């Protein structure tokens, strides 16, 4: 039953068997469980004494890394950055992601920046990240009147400073959030598969707060994410043939023996090589 | 005045840090907690679970005729039907499996391992096997008299169809790694092989070809240390509608 | 330990061979507590006439046989007292238990995979396209698989043995059962856009013998237990 | 030794105590035990 | 035996000796000990207190110093910088790691650069140091997609900023570091003499992650270590020729008496001079 | 001397901050309060209106 | 907000430092010590030897 | 935990521990109670 | 006054409170005392 392991088991002495009835290395798979022989009842053992520690395999430890999930560079001479926030852009973060089917942490924003005048050196700038939810009016242009709002959350910072974080919380309607979903998002007979609307968080924009100058600019943009607080349910086998899109799961698999569709592990001349 | 002066690592941005942020959203509530069912706490819980392997990893093998090895009768005293090459890093039957793929994202491992041969033949079919494992002095094993030598099982076919090979933790050190080199003495680890002991013997009316499936799973003693990158996603294809989040 | 009987409603299943039957994640089927409860209609708790066993279509299984799923609120919606409680309904909360029989001589051979699966998110082969309402929502009638050694998705068939699951060996056993309990993020559905679980059986080993030629037929029964409806509608 | 001065809770770092483990459940999911 | 000494020891008054039977200053140095005679058995002494301490000459002391490891300059115009990781590139710290046999530290690892383009100022700058363990792929290019990972142990810094410093722990397999080793890596016939793979720990990747502007840089990057936490067995003598490889331990000897081959003190006119 | 680093997300302005911050009128005194009829603490006492 | 002033020596980089590093391996777990004859703790047990 | 060290008490932050509410001025005005 | 807000015990300072010491390891090897 439920049990506090801090580092692994250890082993007892065994001594010669000629029980009869009893068999320890015979068991059936058909009923699904899975192997129960204890390397005592199989050969001969000594005593061990074990002090392997298990805390490096943890789930908050196993996910709670900064992963890149945004990177877009932008020319200042459409003058500004706009994200629809998902996070299956890059394909190293989304494949640890892929292996559990429900998940709750609370992330942990860093945004990174930095500038290639196109003098060659540079002044000072300053920059403008707004987190725009799901229904409020995103902006459309440098100057728009959308900046000037006092409701969503901004964070003003420079190029010479170090990088800004924040943390934002758990915002789900649900419970947790739905890695996959086998279903549709409306009412109607044709809407889209294998998203759902209890699972979208907005846009995140940002500008560059100084007017244009004598010099145009070349802004890059990097975001990055760590999990925190994890709790994570039902496990899944891991991706194996390369991913295709973002919207869906399709699968062309490569040509040839290795993560091929015919073949995932590459081939070997004989059984008895 | 608190007279702070700054040491060297100041400002830096190493992504393994753990220190306390700025609230973007104050005063939030989250949704309260609901149970649901099959909640993992430890990535030991899924590398214990049993997961078939590519045995018949030969070409002209297509699609899912890869999982299990056809045996049959034969004519000679004693022959040889397969072996596995233990071998996590490289391009081996074991790179598919739960501990296979989890198992690649750390660098050093130790522990045990189990092996569990499911035999899929008709009723009427009898026959005996022994399963061996040889430590990773030498070479392969070519015949029964130089491989009933290392740990084997003789196995009967029986009622119940299973039977499991504990791959005991023979090493000098407490860990092993991860290593390009096959033949290195830290990475090697042994030779699994399988002979006949007795025929396989079939009726007239039953099909002559049976066939084996192949599990794999650890132990309640397996460990696992300092997390690397996975060597498996190598591509770089760009990807359908990813600038579509860019408008 | 081989032989048991299920009994639920007016129905009844007896079987002489057949390994243990699992619970998916230890778990049983239970009602909604009240410390997890959203909506404030009271439910619709039948008890009777929607915890019966209903037996699909049974499907022919030959050689050149490549696997069938199955879709679990979706393949009942048009079926007794359960279908009308979907229809005039606008939420539901259930578990399901999961019969399958399949059974020849002692001379034939053969293995079945028979898993269950959360949250099946499908995807079609060589194409940008996502699939739509049409190649889902089979109702009754299950798809076959196109490549069954990637689950139709990209993942592995070798690590299925993640998800509950039985096998039939043909050898030992004829018959498989799993007990399924609610599992979502939420504490209530709409059973008409949404399918939680997704049954599948993947014949791993194909069968072979060499008396005769005859039909072997696959039959799955299901049995939606603890149920209960709310929102009451017009159709 | 943990650190925060700021006034909601998911503002706090991790945390690596969490060492209760049930892994029967994937492994032993039958009813009747052998 | 074991006793804890804090300060050097102290002298008692001696008297005159003529006694028969005893002799404190003949020994055997046969016998492969060493000689035990206490000046106060040889001369007339006085009673002397001591105050000096011995808490200098520890092997914590002795050992945890920065030292610089690693050097090499880039141009920017194979664009990044690699180096698989040894200690025996720099002939003053490896000397003094030579005096044991096994060691047991903690290190702690600072990467200090300095930039010259070739307007001669220049911009703010970003650097990007990557710990790549063994078996895990390295990179070949700057923009490869190996930067990605959130798996890898990475660290951004500036150019004007204090410098980056992390520490790193005990990471062999063994209880200890081998310095030296008396046997092949392979179970084949033929392999590398002096190398152990228990001591193998990976590469250092850094790349700078601007883009190419209109003018070329030149970086140049300096890795020190200071150990800590140090255990140390087994002394040995000190090296007295020049080292001339990386890979052995072969020697070559000067050509003039000083550290010659048959010679390593120089020469005196004559005996009695 | 206290031997400080500075971790990142230091001297951003962040428009949800909560710090207290220095005073521009030293020794101020504030008119006293006095109790004005209707007044609202919470934005759900005011949805509940018709 | 804690008012504090810097004073001159900071951000050198002195080799002979002795102050706590930030982890770069978090939840890292060595392997277990061995005893290992002839350990050396002071640098004047070599000097005592002819 | 809050933190000010100026002379002044409207330097200090906000706070959120007010929870203190009557509905009943704006919903039932009336006197004579139904 | 040593200080680390670190959650790992590798991350600390050094320590120089090690005061044992066996010379008579090296000097006097033999078994037989003189």
């Amino acid at each position: 039953i439920e049990s506090i392991i801090k580092t692994a088991t250890d082993t007892v002495k065994s001594e010669i068997n000629a029980e009869l009835g009893v068999v320890p290395s015979l068991n059936a798979v058909e009923t699904g469980a899975t192997s129960n022989t204890e390397p005592e009842e199989a050969i001969q053992t000594r005593t061990v004494i074990n002090q392997h520690g298990v805390s490096e395999t943890l789930v908050e430890n196993f996910l709670s890394r900064a992963a890149l999930v945004s990177k877009r560079s932008f020319e200042y001479k459409k003058n500004f950055f706009k994200w629809t926030i998902n996070t299956r852009s890059f394909v190293q973060l989304r494949r640890k992601l892929e292996l559990f089917t429900y998940l709750r942490f609370d992330a942990e924003i860093t945004i990174l920046t930095t500038v290639a005048v196109n003098y060659v050196g540079l002044p000072d700038l300053t920059l403008q990240a707004m987190f725009v939810p799901t229904g409020a009016l995103t902006p459309e242009k440098q100057d728009s009147f959308h900046w000037q709002s006092g409701s969503n959350a901004s964070v003003f910072f420079k190029i010479s400073d170090p990088p800004a974080r924040i943390t934002i919380p758990f915002m789900c309607i649900n419970s947790a959030y739905s890695v996959f979903y086998d279903g549709f998002a409306g009412f109607e007979k044709n809407g889209l598969y294998g998203i759902n609307p209890a699972d979208t968080i907005g846009n995140l924009c940002v500008r560059i707060v100084n007017e244009h100058q004598p010099v145009g600019f070349t802004v890059t943009v990097r975001v990055y994410m760590k999990p925190k607080h994890i709790k994570a349910w039902a496990p899944r086998p891991p991706r194996t043939l390369p991913y295709m899109s973002i919207a869906n799961a399709n699968y062309k698999g490569k040509e040839r023996a290795p993560n091929a569709l015919n073949a995932i592990i590459g081939n070997r001349d004989s059984v008895k090589t | 005045g608190v007279p702070t002066y700054l040491l060297p690592g100041s400002g830096q941005f190493l992504t393994t840090d753990d220190h306390s942020s700025a609230p973007a959203l104050p005063c939030f509530n989250p949704t309260p907690e609901m149970h649901i069912p099959g909640q993992v706490r430890n990535m030991l819980e899924v590398v214990q679970v049993e997961s078939m392997m590519e045995i018949n990893n030969t070409e002209s093998a297509v699609g899912m005729e890869r999982l299990k090895v056809d045996i049959s009768a034969l004519t000679d005293v004693d022959q040889l039907l397969f072996n596995i090459p233990l071998d996590i890093q490289l391009d081996g039957p074991l790179r598919n499996t739960l501990v296979g793929n989890i198992s690649r994202y750390y660098t050093h491992w130790s522990g045990s391992l189990e092996m569990t041969f499911m035999f899929c033949g008709s009723f009427m079919a009898t026959g005996k096997l022994i399963l061996c494992y040889t430590p990773p002095g030498g070479s392969c094993p070519t015949t029964r008299e130089t491989a009933m030598l290392g740990t084997h099982i003789v196995w009967d076919f029986g009622l119940q169809s299973s039977v499991t090979l504990i791959i005991p933790w023979i090493s000098g050190s407490h860990y092993r790694m991860f290593n390009n080199d096959a033949k290195s003495t830290n990475a090697n680890v042994g030779y699994v092989t399988c002979f006949m002991q007795t025929n396989l013997i079939v009726p007239s009316e039953s099909s002559d070809t049976c066939s084996l499936i192949g599990f794999i799973a650890a132990k309640d003693d397996f460990s696992l240390r300092l997390m690397r990158d996975s060597p498996d996603i190598g591509q770089l294809d760009h990807l359908h509608a990813a600038e579509a989040a860019y408008q | 330990d081989r032989v048991l009987q299920l009994k639920l409603g007016n129905s009844a299943i007896v079987t002489q061979e057949a390994a243990n039957y699992c619970c998916a994640y230890g778990e049983w089927p239970n009602y909604l507590p009240d410390h997890e409860a959203v909506a404030i209609d009271k439910p619709t708790q039948p008890e009777t006439a929607t915890d019966r066993f209903y037996t699909l279509k049974s499907v022919k299984w030959e050689t050149g046989s490549t696997g069938w799923w199955w879709k679990l609120p979706d393949a009942l919606n048009n079926i007794g007292m359960f279908g009308q409680n979907v229809q005039h309904h606008y939420l539901y909360r259930s578990g399901f238990l999961i019969h399958v029989q399949c059974n020849a001589t002692k001379f034939h051979q053969g293995a079945l995979l028979v898993v269950a699966i959360p949250e099946h998110q499908r995807g079609a082969h060589n194409t940008n396209t996502s699939p739509g309402f049409d190649d889902i929502m089979k109702g009754e009638e299950g798809g076959t698989f196109n490549h069954p050694y990637v689950l139709d998705d990209g993942t592995s068939l070798a690590c299925a043995t993640i998800f509950p699951h039985q096998w039939i060996n043909l050898r030992t056993n004829n018959s498989a059962t799993i007990v399924l309990p609610w599992m979502n993020a939420a504490p209530m559905d709409f059973p008409l856009r949404h399918n939680q679980w997704t049954l599948a059986i993947i014949p791993v080993v194909p069968l072979g013998t060499r008396t005769t030629s005859s039909m072997v037929p696959i039959t799955v029964s299901i049995a939606p237990m603890c149920c209960e409806f709310n929102g009451l509608r017009h159709a | 030794n943990q650190i925060n001065f700021y006034k909601d809770s998911y503002a706090a770092s991790a945390s690596k105590q969490d060492f209760s483990q049930d892994p029967s459940k994937f492994t032993e999911p039958v009813v009747e035990g052998l």
